[PDB]
C-alpha cells in the first residue's frame, strides 16, 4: 500500500500549488489596497479550478519552427523533478530515510533548470533563446553559493539524513546559531526559484514572458505549477532546516501541525517580497553574488568548520 | 435602416399597348 | 521497489497530463497562427549566435568552483576522524585556495560577469 | 476588542437573513437602510465610505429572465431614470422617489 | 546582450493631426489637443488657449487664470504620477503603480466634476475657460491635497532610499549638459544636468508672477537625478495649490468679448 | 441521466471556465490605454473578476483594442491576432477604433478597427469610463455563456 | 477586509497538512503502531534480518518478549 | 527658487561609516519598505463593488444622447441643424423637411457614436437645448451597425432616461 502513500503526496500537493495561486493574488492583491479575486468564489475559492480548467481546455499548438520533441519534453521533465523532490521531506516522517537525501535536494534543484534551457532552445524564438540563456546563468550562479552555504550549516547537525536534523533542533534551533548563512540561503533560495527582485527569468516586461512564451496552454500550465512547486518546496524546506520544533513520537501530528505554519510563514514572505522590490538586472544579479556574497559565504564556511574543533562541539553522527 | 423615404421615383412605361 | 516506483508514478502523472493537454482541445491549428512570435512584426532571422566571451569567461569559473565543492562535500564526515589536526589544515587549505581562485579572478579584471 | 467584532458578524448573519444567499450573489453583507422601489425589488444602503455607500440589489425575478442567486443579472439592468442619479453621488443627498 | 544602436521607428500612431486640424475651425481644432499628450491633457489646452489670445489680443479675466493654473498643477502632478510610477512598473517595481492610482482616480474625480469628462476636459477655451466650476469643488481638493503628501512621501520611502532602486538607476543615462542643449531638450532632461533654466521663472506667461515655489535642479544628470525632480517639482506643485487656493478671486471666467 | 442533460452540464462546464478568467492582452496604442489601467486601478480592480494583464499573446486570449490604430501599425495587429490560441476574443474600444472615430478622415487611421480582426463586443466612449468598459467585459462574459459548442456538436 | 484572505490561506494549510499526517499514520497503521523502523547502516538492517525470522510470521512489527525463550 | 536635490553628501564620522556599514549588511531600508506593504496590507480595500455599487459621477458627466420633449409631448429638435455644423467629428447628419403643420423637423436625424467623440459641443450649441448629452455611460453592444443611431433611438432615449436628464440639467444650468 506504498503506492496509496505516494499518491497521498502528490495529489494534496498539487492542489496545494492551485491554492497557492489564489493566495498569490489575494495577499499580493492586499497590499496594493485592492482586493484580489473574490468575485467567482464567494472567497475566490473555486477560482483556480476554473483556471486550469480555462487553461486545459483553451487549444495548445504545436509551433511550426520548434522542434517537437524538446518542446514536449521539457515540461513533463520540470513537473517530474517539481514533485520528485518532495519525496524525501521529513513530515516528521520522511516518505523515504534517504542517508543523505539533502544532497539529492540538490540534485533534482540542480536538474530543474535545464529543462528551461530545453525550453529554450527548442522554442525557436529569439526571447526563448535569450531569455533562457540568462535564465541558466542566475540560476548557476546561484546553486554554487547555494551548496557551499547549506554544506557549512549541515557541518553542525551531524550528517546528510534528514530526519537527525529535527533531532539536532530540539532545542534552540539552528538559525540562532547561524542566521546570516540563513540570509543567504534565503535569497539564494529566492533566486534559485526565479522569484521577486530576482525575476529575470519571467523577464517579463524585460523580454515579455520569457523563456516561457511559446508555450501555450497545458505545457505552460505545467511549467507554472513546477514553478510554484519549487516555491513552496525550498520554503518548507528551509522551514526544516533552519527551525526547530518540538517532537513528541506519539502524537507525529502536532508536529505537522506546527511545520506546515512555520513553512507557510515563509512562503507568504515571498508574496510580501514581490509587492516590494524592482528587479536586479541581469549585471548586478550577478555581481552582487560574486562579488558581495561569496566571499561571506566562504569566511563563514571556515568559520564553522573550525567551531566544532575549538568549541569541541563535534555532532553525533558517524 | 435608411430612413427619409425614395429619391428619384422615376416613371414607367404604361400597361396599355401602343 | 521504493523510489523507482515513485519515479515512475511521478513520470507517468506528468505524461498522463500532456496527453489530456494535447488531445482534447480538439481545434484547428494552421499556418502563421502556428508562426513563431515575435512581438508582433516578423523575425527576421532564425535563432543564430548570440556570441559572448563573458558567457564563458565566468561560468567556466562556475565549473571550477563546483569540482572544488566536490572536494567540500566529504567534510562533514571527515569531521569525525580521529586525528584533526592533521585534516584541519586542509579543510581551511582548499578554502583558501578556492578563495585565492576567485581573489586572483577579481583582480586581473576577468570578472565582469554579465 | 475582537470579541465585539466576531459579535458584529453574528448580528449581520442573523440580519441578513440567509446570508449565504446573499454571498452567493451580491457577494456581501451588511446592508442598511433597504430603502426600494423600482420596477421590482431593487435596495438601498448607508454606511461608512463616500463610495461603499448606496449599494443596490438586483430583482429575483428580473426584468423578465429569472435573475437571482447563481444566475447572470445585468448591469444595466437597474431601474431607469430616477434611482441612479441619487446612485452616482449625482444627488445622493437626494433620496430615491 | 549588450545593444550596439537602438534604431527607434516612430510613427507607428501618426494619426496625422496637423493636416486634419486645417480643415476645421479654431474652437472645433481644440480637442485634437487633449488627444495629444494625453497624460497631460490640461497644459496641452492652456498651451492653445494662449497661442490664440496672443493672435487675437485678448485678456482673460484673472479668476480664469487661476483656474487655468490650477489645473495646470493637478494636471503636472497627473503628468509626474504617471511618469514616476510606470518608469517603476518597467522596472518591476509593480507595487507603486497601485498606491498611485487611487490618488489619480481622485483627482479624475475633479476633472469629472467640473468638465463632465474624466479626461480629455476640453475645459479650457481661447477665450479663457468653459463653464465656471461648481461651488463644492474647492473644498473637496483642499481636503485631498492637505492629505497627499504622506502618499507622495510613502512612495519615496519604497523608492528613494530603496538601494536595489538606486543602483538599476544612478549612474544612467548621463547627459552633457551642453549637450542637452545642442539637441534642445526640454523640462527636467535639462534640469538635470543642472542646467538653471526653467520657462515659468524664466518668462511666466500667467499668474506664475504670483506664486512662489522653488524648482529643483539636479546634478549628475543620472535617470536618478529626473526622478528626484519628478518628485520634487510634485512637491512644489504641492506648494502652487496652497497658494492658488487662498487667493482666488470672484468674477467673471469667459472674457466679456461676446 | 439523458444525453443531452449531460450534454448541458458540461456546456455549463467549460463555458463557465473560459468565461470565469479570460485574461486580456492589450494594445493600449492611442491614449485609452490609461483608462485600460484605471480598470487594472484599485478603486475598480479587474482583478477580482479573474481577469489578469499578462502579456504575451500565446498565454492570453481576449484583446483589447484601445486607441487609436494606424496604418503602420495594423500589420503587426493581424500578426498578433493570428498567434493568439483559439478560442481567441477581442474588444474594440473607445471611439478610437469602433471606426476611426474622432480620426475618421486621414491617410493614415484604418477606420474601424473591425477591418482587420473580427470584432466581438464594442465598447463606445472616448475615451470610454474604466467603469463603462467595466460593463462592457461583464457583458462579454454574458456572450460567453451562450456559446454552447458541445450542445451543437452533439446536434449535428 | 484583510482577514478575508484567510479562506484562501487555511485551504492551502490543511492541503499540505495531509501528507504530513497520510504517511505518519500509514506506517503505524502497517507497522502495527511500532512507528516504522529506519536502517541507515548496515547493522540496523541486520536487526531486521535477525527479526521477521524469529517472528513465526514473517512481518516483523510483532516483537516476541521473554514469553518466546518458554 | 532653485534647489539642489541630491547634491547633499554622507559625513565621514566613524559612528556614521558604521552605520552605512551596517545598513549595507543589515538592509535597514530594505526592511523598511517591506515594513512599508505590511502596512498596507492593514489598511481598508479601496475597490467598489460594481456592478452591485456604482462610481460616483457630476450633473456635468457626458454620455449617451437623446433627444427630449418638451413636457406637452411635442419634440424640441427644429433642425437649426448647426449640430452637425459644430461637430468636430461630424457625427451627426441631417436632413429636415417641412412638417404638414408647416412647422420645421428633421426626416433622419441621426449620428453614429462610432465617430463621436463625446466632447459635448452638441450639448452646447442647441438653441432650443433639445439634444442633450444623457447621464447613462454605458450601452456598449454587440454589433457595430447598432452604434449608429436613428432617429428614433434617440427620441427611445430620451423617453428612457427623461426625469434624470431634466434633473441634472436642473442642477447644473445654473453655471451655464
Ligand atoms: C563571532 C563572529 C562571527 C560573525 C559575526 C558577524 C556577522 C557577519 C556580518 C553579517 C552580514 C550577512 C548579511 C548577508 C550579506 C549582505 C550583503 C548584501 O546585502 O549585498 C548587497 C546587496 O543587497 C542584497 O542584494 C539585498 C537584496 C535582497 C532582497 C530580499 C530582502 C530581504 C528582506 C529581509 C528578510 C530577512 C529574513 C531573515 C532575518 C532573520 C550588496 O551591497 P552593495 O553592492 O555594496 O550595495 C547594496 C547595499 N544594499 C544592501 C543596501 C542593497
Ligand atoms: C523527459 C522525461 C522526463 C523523465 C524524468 C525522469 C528523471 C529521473 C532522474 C532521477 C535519478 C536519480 C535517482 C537516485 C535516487 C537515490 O539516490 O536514492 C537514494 C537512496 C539512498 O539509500 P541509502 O540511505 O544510501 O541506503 C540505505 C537506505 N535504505 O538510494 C537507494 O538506496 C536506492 C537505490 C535504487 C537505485 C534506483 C536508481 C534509479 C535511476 C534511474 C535513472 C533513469 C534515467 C532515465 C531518464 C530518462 C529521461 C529522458
Ligand atoms: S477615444 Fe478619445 S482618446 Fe481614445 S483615441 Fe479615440 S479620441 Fe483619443
Ligand atoms: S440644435 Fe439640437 S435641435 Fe437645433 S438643430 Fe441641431 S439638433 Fe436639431
Ligand atoms: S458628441 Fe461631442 S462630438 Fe459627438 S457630436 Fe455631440 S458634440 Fe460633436
Amino acid at each position: 500500500m506504498f503506492m496509496i502513500n505516494i499518491l497521498s503526496l502528490i495529489i494534496p500537493i498539487l492542489l496545494a500549488v492551485a491554492f497557492l495561486t489564489l493566495v498569490e493574488r489575494k495577499v499580493l492583491g492586499y497590499m496594493q489596497l485592492r482586493k484580489g479575486p473574490n468575485v467567482v468564489g464567494p472567497y475566490g475559492l473555486l477560482q483556480p479550478i476554473a483556471d486550469a480548467l480555462k487553461l486545459f481546455t483553451k487549444e495548445p499548438l504545436r509551433p511550426a519552427t520548434s522542434s517537437i520533441s524538446m518542446f514536449i519534453i521539457a515540461p513533463i521533465l520540470a513537473l517530474s523533478l517539481a514533485l520528485t523532490m518532495w519525496v524525501p521531506l521529513p513530515m516528521p516522517y520522511p516518505l523515504i530515510n534517504m542517508n543523505l537525501g539533502v544532497l539529492f535536494m540538490l540534485a533534482m534543484s540542480s536538474l530543474a533548470v535545464y529543462s528551461i534551457l530545453w525550453s529554450g532552445w527548442a522554442s525557436n524564438s529569439k526571447y526563448a533563446l535569450i531569455g533562457a540563456l540568462r535564465a541558466v546563468a542566475q540560476t548557476i550562479s546561484y546553486e554554487v553559493t547555494l551548496a557551499i552555504i547549506l554544506l557549512s550549516v549541515l557541518l553542525m547537525n551531524g550528517s546528510y539524513t534528514l530526519s537527525t536534523l529535527i533531532t539536532t533542533q530540539e532545542h534552540i534551533w539552528m538559525i540562532f546559531t547561524s542566521w546570516p548563512l540563513a540570509m543567504m540561503w534565503f535569497i539564494s533560495t529566492l533566486a534559485e526559484t526565479n522569484r521577486a527582485p530576482f525575476d529575470l527569468t519571467e523577464g517579463e516586461s524585460e523580454l515579455v514572458s520569457g523563456f516561457n512564451v511559446e508555450y501555450a496552454a497545458g505545457p505552460f500550465a505545467m511549467f507554472f505549477m513546477a514553478e510554484y512547486a519549487n516555491i513552496i518546496m525550498m520554503n518548507a524546506f528551509t522551514a526544516i532546516l533552519f527551525l526547530g520544533a518540538s517532537h513528541d513520537p506519539h502524537t507525529p501530528e502536532l508536529y505537522t501541525i506546527n511545520f506546515v505554519l512555520k513553512t507557510l510563514a515563509l512562503t507568504i514572505t515571498f508574496l510580501w517580497i514581490r509587492a516590494s522590490y524592482p528587479r536586479f538586472r541581469y549585471d548586478q544579479l550577478m555581481h552582487l553574488l560574486w562579488k558581495s556574497f561569496l566571499p561571506l559565504t566562504l569566511a563563514l564556511c571556515m568559520w564553522h568548520i573550525s567551531l566544532p574543533i575549538m568549541t569541541a562541539s563535534i555532532p553525533p553522527q558517524s | 435602416y435608411s430612413t427619409t423615404r425614395k429619391k428619384i421615383q422615376e416613371w414607367v412605361p404604361p400597361s396599355t399597348p401602343y | 521497489m521504493n523510489i523507482m516506483l515513485t519515479l515512475l508514478t511521478n513520470v507517468t502523472l506528468a505524461s498522463l497530463l500532456v496527453l489530456i493537454a494535447f488531445w482534447l482541445p480538439q481545434l484547428n491549428a494552421y499556418s502563421e497562427k502556428t508562426s513563431p512570435y515575435e512581438c508582433g512584426f516578423d523575425p527576421m532571422g532564425s535563432a543564430r549566435l548570440p556570441f559572448s566571451m563573458k558567457f564563458f569567461l565566468v561560468a567556466i569559473t562556475f565549473l571550477l568552483f563546483d569540482l572544488e565543492i566536490a572536494l567540500l562535500l566529504p567534510l562533514p564526515w571527515a569531521s569525525q576522524t580521529n586525528n584533526l589536526k592533521t585534516m584541519l589544515t586542509m579543510a581551511l587549505f582548499l578554502l583558501i585556495l578556492l578563495a585565492a581562485s576567485l581573489a586572483y579572478e577579481w583582480t586581473q579584471k576577468g570578472l565582469e560577469w554579465a | 476588542m475582537e470579541l465585539v467584532q466576531v459579535l458584529r458578524r453574528g448580528l449581520q448573519q442573523v440580519s441578513g437573513h440567509g446570508g449565504l444567499r446573499g454571498y452567493l450573489r451580491v457577494l456581501f453583507r451588511a446592508n442598511d437602510v433597504r430603502v426600494g422601489t423600482l420596477v421590482g425589488e431593487d435596495k438601498y444602503g448607508n454606511k461608512y465610505y463616500e463610495d461603499n455607500k448606496q449599494f443596490f440589489g438586483r430583482h429575483r425575478w428580473v426584468i423578465y429572465t429569472t435573475e437571482m442567486n447563481g444566475r447572470d443579472t445585468f448591469w444595466d439592468v437597474d431601474g431607469s431614470m430616477v434611482p441612479p442619479e441619487w446612485h452616482r453621488w449625482l444627488h445622493c443627498m437626494t433620496d430615491d422617489p | 546582450e549588450m545593444v550596439r544602436k537602438c534604431d527607434p521607428h516612430i510613427g507607428l500612431l501618426h494619426r496625422g493631426t496637423e493636416k486634419l486640424i486645417e480643415y476645421k475651425t479654431y474652437l472645433q481644432a481644440l480637442p485634437y489637443f487633449d488627444r495629444l499628450d494625453y497624460v497631460s491633457m490640461m497644459c496641452n489646452e492652456q498651451a492653445y488657449s494662449l497661442a490664440v489670445e496672443k493672435l487675437l489680443n485678448i485678456q482673460p479675466p484673472p479668476r480664469a487664470q487661476w483656474i487655468r493654473v490650477l489645473f495646470g498643477e493637478i494636471t503636472r502632478l497627473l503628468n509626474h504620477i504617471m511618469a514616476v510610477t510606470t518608469h517603476a512598473l518597467d522596472i518591476g517595481a509593480m507595487t507603486p503603480f497601485f498606491w498611485m492610482f487611487e490618488e489619480r482616480e481622485k483627482m479624475f474625480e475633479f476633472y469629472e466634476r467640473v468638465s463632465g469628462a474624466r479626461m480629455h476636459a476640453a475645459y479650457i477655451r481661447p477665450g479663457g475657460v468653459h463653464q465656471d466650476l461648481p461651488l463644492g469643488l474647492l473644498d473637496d481638493i483642499y481636503e485631498f491635497s492637505k492629505n497627499f503628501s504622506f502618499r507622495i512621501d510613502e512612495l519615496e520611502e519604497m523608492l528613494t532610499n530603496n538601494r536595489i532602486w538606486r543602483n538599476r538607476t544612478v549612474d544612467i543615462g548621463v547627459v552633457t549638459a551642453e549637450d542637452a542643449l545642442n539637441y534642445g531638450f526640454s523640462g527636467v532632461m535639462l534640469r538635470g544636468s543642472g542646467i538653471q533654466w526653467d520657462l515659468r521663472k524664466t518668462q511666466p506667461y500667467d499668474v506664475y508672477d504670483q506664486v512662489e515655489f522653488d524648482v529643483p535642479i539636479g546634478s549628475r544628470g543620472d535617470c536618478y537625478d529626473r526622478y528626484l525632480c519628478r518628485v520634487e517639482e510634485m512637491r512644489q506643485s504641492l506648494r502652487i495649490i496652497s497658494q492658488c487656493l487662498n487667493k482666488m478671486p470672484p468674477g467673471e471666467i469667459k472674457v466679456d468679448d461676446a | 441521466s439523458r444525453g443531452e442533460y449531460v450534454v448541458a452540464k458540461l456546456d455549463d462546464l467549460v463555458n463557465w471556465a473560459r468565461r470565469s478568467s479570460l485574461w486580456p492582452m492589450t494594445f493600449g496604442l492611442a491614449c485609452c490605454a490609461v483608462e485600460m489601467m484605471h480598470m487594472a486601478a484599485p478603486r475598480y480592480d479587474m482583478d477580482r473578476f479573474g481577469v489578469v494583464f499578462r502579456a504575451s499573446p500565446r498565454q492570453s486570449d481576449v484583446m483589447i483594442v484601445a486607441g487609436t490604430l494606424t496604418n503602420k501599425m495594423a500589420p503587426a495587429l493581424r500578426k498578433v491576432y493570428d498567434q493568439m490560441p483559439e478560442p481567441r476574443y477581442v474588444v474594440s474600444m473607445g471611439s478610437c477604433a469602433n471606426g476611426g472615430g474622432y480620426y475618421h478622415y486621414s491617410y493614415s487611421v484604418v477606420r474601424g478597427c473591425d477591418r482587420i480582426v473580427p470584432v466581438d463586443i464594442y465598447v463606445p466612449g472616448c475615451p470610454p469610463t474604466a467603469e463603462a468598459l467595466l460593463y462592457g467585459i461583464l457583458q462579454l462574459q454574458r456572450k460567453i455563456k451562450r456559446e454552447k459548442r458541445l450542445r451543437i456538436w452533439y446536434r449535428r | 477586509m484583510w482577514f478575508e484572505i484567510l479562506p484562501g490561506i487555511a485551504v492551502m494549510a490543511a492541503c499540505l497538512f495531509i501528507p504530513g499526517m497520510a504517511t505518519a499514520h500509514i506506517h503505524k497503521f502497517t507497522n502495527g503502531g511500532k512507528e516504522k523502523r529506519v536502517a541507515h547502516f548496515s547493522y540496523q538492517w541486520n536487526l531486521m534480518e535477525r527479526d521477521r525470522r524469529i517472528s513465526g510470521v514473517n512481518r516483523y512489527h510483532v516483537t516476541k518478549g521473554l514469553e518466546n525463550i518458554d | 527658487t532653485y534647489k539642489f536635490v541630491n547634491m547633499r553628501e554622507p559625513s565621514m564620522d566613524m559612528k556614521s561609516v558604521t552605520d552605512r556599514a551596517a545598513q549595507t549588511l543589515l538592509w535597514t531600508e530594505l526592511v523598511r519598505g517591506l515594513g512599508m506593504t505590511l502596512s498596507y496590507l492593514f489598511r481598508e480595500p479601496a475597490t467598489i463593488n460594481y456592478p452591485f455599487e456604482k462610481g460616483p459621477l457630476s450633473p456635468r458627466f457626458r454620455g449617451e444622447h437623446a433627444l427630449r420633449r418638451y413636457p406637452s409631448g411635442e419634440e424640441r429638435c427644429i433642425a437649426c441643424k448647426l449640430c452637425e455644423a459644430v461637430c468636430p467629428a461630424q457625427a451627426i447628419t441631417i436632413e429636415a423637411e417641412p412638417r404638414a403643420d408647416g412647422s420645421r423637423r428633421t426626416t433622419r436625424y441621426d449620428i453614429d457614436m462610432t465617430k463621436c467623440i463625446y466632447c459635448g459641443f452638441c450639448q452646447e450649441a442647441c438653441p432650443v437645448d433639445a439634444i442633450v448629452e444623457g447621464p447613462n455611460f454605458e450601452f456598449s453592444t454587440e454589433t457595430h451597425e447598432e452604434l449608429l443611431y436613428n432617429k428614433e433611438k434617440l427620441l427611445n432615449n430620451g423617453d428612457k432616461w427623461e426625469a434624470e436628464i431634466a434633473a441634472n440639467i436642473q442642477a447644473d444650468y445654473l453655471y451655464r
